[PDB]
DNA sequence: TTTTTTT
């Protein structure tokens, strides 16, 4: 149950946001919503805020990053926030993977599927994945 | 047309490790499928020469697995450079997919994409930036369809690139058959 | 139908 949580992140100067859902996409906890300079708070202090947050919310090594094309976020975080990424699993929940499958296999449904703030990007991604679960999964 | 744009470029790599700063690609395979996972074309399946020093320095997992599979020896014997490998894979996908439109596909293929973005950038210019990560569907199956997840394929025949692709396609087909509407 | 591993 705790091992099936998801760590949703989005990055957009860089703005970073994070929140936790359970396996059924219900939001359990809101994390930091912070601004850093591209390599207002230092990268190291930001990384600590996000690491402390996920330490309070997920078991070590077990939970994946989640978001739209979150592999791009993961490339950045693997390089610049490696201690945060050490807390997470290496697999991801890439909502855009489900988007590409929906477009191919469920074109009718795809036509109805779901700001530039990071927290809004997370909210949209969760809503999009919930739409896929409701409309194209068994 | 739209069908061609809905093809998928399935790739799997073997590397000397997971450190993007120092590790190198040693094996690569590529298959093209249509949108319904039928294999349309089998691309190059190449073992890429890398320095002896790098292979002797590999992690314990890599030394064990790449030794027992025969990969380390084949790497030492290979005459295929990274640049020539990239030439052959780009020639292949140019023949098979429209530029910029088709995604990489495979299990946790974001890791392969990190390595290809670094070491085969011209190949990656032909591809979309989105991926079809079968392990995303795996993680959703584990959560939402735990009974079905018991019966999903998980392990390839070998830690070799072409066998990994084959298993990844079969795993995605299993999910389509068992957990999609 | 499977065989807790991105390399
Ligand atoms: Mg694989
Ligand atoms: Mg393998």
């Amino acid at each position: 149950s705790m091992a099936q949580r998801m760590v949703w992140v989005d990055l957009e100067i860089i703005e970073m946001a994070c929140l936790i859902t359970d396996s059924d996409l219900n939001i359990l906890a809101e994390g930091p919503n912070l601004i850093i300079k591209q390599p207002t708070i230092t990268l190291q202090q930001a990384e600590y805020e996000f690491l402390s947050f996920v330490r309070q919310q997920t078991p070590p090594g077990l939970c994946p990053l989640a978001g739209n094309s979150v592999h791009e976020d993961k490339k950045f975080l693997d390089k610049y926030m490696p201690q945060f990424m050490k807390h997470l699993h290496y697999r991801i929940i890439d909502v855009s993977t489900v988007k590409e499958l929906c477009r191919r296999w469920y074109p009718e449904e795809y036509e109805f599927a779901p700001s530039h703030r990071a927290l809004d990007a997370i909210s949209e991604s969760i809503k999009e994945l919930q739409f896929y679960r409701n409309n194209i999964f068994k | 047309a739209a069908s061609m744009a809905q093809r998928m470029v399935w790739v799997d790599l073997e590397m000397t490790g997971l450190d993007i700063e120092k590790d190198q690609i040693i094996e690569m395979a590529c298959l093209i499928t249509d949108s319904d996972l039928n294999i349309l074309a089998e691309g190059p399946n190449l073992i890429i020469k890398q320095p002896d020093e790098l292979l002797d320095s590999m992690s314990d997992w890599c030394k064990e697995h790449h030794g027992k599979s025969g990969l380390t020896k084949a790497v030492k014997e290979s005459t295929i450079t990274l640049q020539q490998a990239e030439y052959e894979f780009l020639s292949f996908v140019r023949q098979q997919t429209p530029p910029g439109l088709c995604p990489l596909a495979g299990n946790s293929v974001h890791e392969d994409k990190k390595f290809l973005d670094k070491y085969m950038p011209q190949f990656m210019k032909h591809l979309h930036y989105r991926i079809i990560d079968v392990s995303t569907v795996k993680e959703l199956c584990r959560r939402w369809y735990p009974e079905e997840y018991e019966f999903a394929p998980k392990k390839a025949a070998s830690h070799r690139a072409l066998d990994a692709i084959s298993e990844s396609i079969k795993e995605l087909q299993f999910y389509r058959n068992n957990i999609f509407k």
